[PDB]
């Protein structure tokens, strides 16, 4: 059992939830199942290698003072207090209510006004991990949700290979360009993207490429658009529209 | 189930929303008081939707910034106050609804039971072509609907146009302004196709306001649905769109008299302000809006 | 013309029943038609018919429709001033509407011809139809065929 | 006698309170609750699971709720139904009949 | 046996149906003659449970 | 043979056409070649189930 | 590895700009895990050459 015990020396570092702990202990015996040579061995080998490689429980630790927002906001943007105003206010009432909480926030302006400069300075202001996914004009399923990874070629949803490269459970993702999502008959992507966007059901997000749940509720997601007229109401809604 | 009355949202946000959202804060009562008085400005000015769901993120939003003034801000105890709101919320956004307040002629309110909840669309008409092309010129004075209508709407508007050329010449032989000339109408969007011939009633009234010129009485919205000799038809939906045309601040409406019935089963609270006047056949609402 | 819609009706005056036995009032409902209007609410249909005078230029049609049969009106009017001319010669061009098919474009045009041929036959001195232009309207409903 | 099911629906603008009745009643009659959207759906094999010889094959979503809730009389909640995916690939809406 | 007489008593509190009784007992009986290392008998041992 | 014979025994009241008699019969053969464990012979025993 | 070898190769001689020569560098890596059956490694083998 070589990729079984490296990944669960693994397991055995990150705090994996236990639910998700029992079900690759089910889908382990299946492998267990499943022969050593087989092109499934390599789907689901290369499936253990997505899932194993997310991170389970590392957690970013943040900065809570906002002095030091202060500064590394100074250090790698000029003025534009109204926006730094709001990210100050935004973690000096974190800060207060106890824990870390969740919000979705949309910048809006003429492209190249620094707007993902921002997303990266907060990432390392926070501490959380940076990742960017644009989605102008996608359509296709595969690339938000995944595919079922019974289909030949099957890959998990862009999430789960920004998990395996982040390392961390709570990073800062950075969905890019939503006004332009490509919301079509062929399963429509920007009504999937409800279930990442759903405050309680985030933390209990499950994608048909791998079954299990992953649990969300850490990150601190956020999301950019040039316009907010164009974005369906629905996800619009939620999510505070910065300017 | 039906929406809800700008009132009525306040009795339930005090109670099954606020202390919701404070437990999704953490927070408790002791220092994150909010009045009466915050919860009304915000649901009659910032929030005019039918769902709670908008009022449910203004709030949220409130006492999250509660929490920053907690934990590291000044407050040990923040203290909502409506002159202290506009930091925590920003300005305010709307506050003029019902966009036109003089209604210059030729333009008239008209309610939609659109596919969720229920909105008072303004309609619009206007000339397109110099009138006197010809002193002599006998053109039909051909309209142009516009505003993305399904053809059924089409022939609702045809309909209505023809009852409106026959009732001038019942009513002021001299004027001859609709047959002569050419006019483009405009019907907002949003009206589901199975209540969209219920705007109808609205159309003859615009048109004839244009005629004359002389505008409309003031905040008269109405609808029904017009049959080509002036009788009017039942209309859908009705609890939606009394509560719509409560929100705008509308004091008076006018039904097709076979919804008289609905009307009525709903809570007396709702109803109240308001100054209906039924009516069937058409010439009864002629009477109720110009003179 | 189908039994559907009765069906749905008596099913909720007696599930209301029901709930008048299991814990309501009356031992034993019996519905009356004084009683019912409170079970069922108000009267849905009245105005059977919607003309009864038939202004002129109205008239009943029946049509078989995709699904039972309905009777459809069919109804006209003048579009322009009749008299733009006292000496004009200008067809009095037709104008049909009501989501036509092609089929019956042609069978309008037909119809209107023999209307023009039939007054001219009888009554000479009327004019009406071949000097002034006129709107036509068929309520959609009848299958094509 | 027994308890009995019954379809229901409810229908008005969204945000008036409907999920919420939802599980009001899934905790008055006492029954485990269990939501499941099926929003832009398309996958009959949801409503059906898979043949279990197909690979990767676990039952439908409503099994789940079997095993987990654990009564043989629970209280299904299916969502927003205008929108399910009648398309030519099989029409899901066909399958929930 | 372990897991089979788990669910066992399982299938002994719930009053399952006579066809879902056998199909049940059946496929159980299928698991005894399927062997253990097969991943076949790794589906059916899933579907059992 | 064991669900071979529960299987001739019910072709043994119903009278096959002698065609799908062969063809059971071929198959039956080919069934018993197969392993009593393999994918395949799965899925020959549920066809000719 | 001879595809990706004659990329490196030629990698050796024409100098990719670093981006392409990330760029490159990760389709590289991406190469090795596909299938040479998996139909997204023909459009990414045609896509690297
Ligand atoms: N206040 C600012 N401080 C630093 N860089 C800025 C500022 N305003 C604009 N920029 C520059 O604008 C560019 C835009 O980048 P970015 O926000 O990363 O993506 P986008 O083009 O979507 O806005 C960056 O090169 C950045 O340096
Ligand atoms: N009468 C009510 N009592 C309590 N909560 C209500 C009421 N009406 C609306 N709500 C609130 O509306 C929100 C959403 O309601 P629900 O129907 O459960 O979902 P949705 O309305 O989004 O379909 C809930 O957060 C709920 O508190």
């Amino acid at each position: 059992d070589a990729i079984e015990e490296k990944f669960r020396e693994r397991l055995k570092e990150l705090v994996v939830p236990k639910h998700v702990m029992d079900v690759v202990d089910e889908e382990l015996s299946k492998l267990g199942l499943l022969d050593n040579h087989s092109s499934e061995f390599n789907v689901t080998r290369n499936y253990l290698d997505w899932l194993t490689s997310i991170p389970w429980g590392k957690y970013s630790n943040e900065n809570l003072d906002l002095a030091r927002a202060q500064a590394v906001l100074e250090e790698d943007h000029y003025g534009m207090e109204d926006v730094k105003k709001r990210i100050l206010e935004f973690i000096a009432v974190s800060q207060l209510r106890g824990s870390t909480q969740g919000k979705i926030l949309c910048f809006y302006g003429p492209p190249g006004v620094g707007k993902t400069s921002i997303a990266r300075s907060i990432a390392r202001a926070l501490n959380r991990e940076y990742f960017r996914f644009s989605v102008g004009g996608m359509t296709d399923v595969a690339e938000i949700k995944g595919h079922r990874r019974t289909y030949v070629g099957a890959m998990p949803g862009k999430i789960i290979q920004c998990l395996k490269k982040t390392k961390t459970e709570n990073p800062l993702i950075l969905i890019d360009e939503v006004d332009k999502i490509g919301r079509g008959y062929q399963g429509d992507p920007s009504s999937a993207l409800l279930e990442l966007l759903d405050p309680e059901q985030n933390a209990n997000f499950l994608d048909h490429y791998l079954d299990v749940p992953v649990d969300l509720s850490k990150v601190l997601f956020i999301c950019t658009a040039n316009v907010t007229d164009t974005i369906p109401e629905p996800l619009r809604d939620r999510m505070e529209m910065i300017n | 189930v039906s929406g809800y009355v700008a009132q009525e949202k306040l009795a339930i946000a005090e109670r099954y929303l606020v202390p919701q959202a404070r437990a999704l804060c953490g927070l408790d009562e002791s220092k994150a008081k909010l009045s009466s008085d915050v919860l009304t400005l915000l649901i009659k000015q910032y929030c005019r939707e039918s769902g709670v769901r908008n009022l449910q993120k203004q709030v949220e939003k409130v006492l999250r910034k509660s929490a920053y003034k907690i934990v590291s801000g000044e407050a040990e105890s923040v203290e909502v106050t409506p002159e202290n709101l506009q930091d925590f919320v920003g300005k305010p956004v709307f506050t003029v609804e019902r966009m036109y307040d003089v209604t210059p002629p030729g333009v008239v309110m008209g309610l939609a039971w659109t596919a969720m909840g229920g909105s008072t669309l303004f309609v619009e008409t206007s000339l397109r072509r110099p009138q006197d092309k010809d002193a002599k010129g006998d053109k039909d004075g051909s309209l142009e609907v516009t505003g993305q209508l399904g053809e059924v709407m089409k022939e609702s508007a045809r309909i209505a146009y023809t009852f409106a050329r026959a009732f001038l010449m019942q009513h002021a032989p001299a004027n001859d302004y609709l047959v002569t000339s050419h006019i483009h109408l405009h019907v907002p969007e949003g009206a589901t196709p199975k209540d969209g011939p219920s705007a109808g009633c609205t159309i003859v009234t615009a048109l004839l306001s244009l005629a004359m010129g002389r505008p409309v009485r003031q905040n008269l919205a109405m609808t029904g649905e017009v049959s080509l000799t002036g009788k009017i038809l039942p209309v859908g939906g009705i609890k939606e769109k009394t509560i719509a045309a409560k929100r705008a601040g509308v004091t008076c409406i006018v039904l097709p008299a076979e919804n008289k019935k609905d009307f009525y089963d709903l809570a007396a609270f709702i109803t109240e302000g308001l100054e209906v006047h039924f009516v069937e056949h058409y010439r009864e609402i002629f009477d109720i809006a110009f003179p």
